[PDB]
């Protein structure tokens, strides 16, 4: 299990999720949620976020990203999840 | 999107 830092918590927290500690797929459960929440992705390429201007892509360090490659999440969450 | 997110 890991303990996000804030900002990611924060994300986790408003898709739904609860308390501090989570799995590494429960972390990319909700961010999903989040996703579908704030509805990044694109209605009409479904595999393509455009996060510019949420803090979603503040972590990232991304305007966009496409779901097909897995390399800038997972950067991201090296970064932001304590184990 | 769910299905491509879920394949990560």
């Amino acid at each position: 299990q890991v303990r996000p830092k804030l900002p990611l918590l924060k994300i986790l927290h408003a898709a739904g999720a609860q308390g501090e500690m989570f799995t590494v797929k429960e972390v990319m459960h909700y961010l999903g949620q989040y996703i579908m929440v704030k509805q990044l992705y694109d209605q009409q390429e479904q595999h393509m976020v455009y996060c510019g201007g949420d803090l979603l892509g503040e972590l990232l360090g991304r305007q966009s990203f496409s779901v097909k490659d897995p390399s800038p999440l997972y950067d991201m969450l090296r970064k932001n999840l304590v184990t | 999107f769910m299905a491509f997110w879920e394949a990560l």
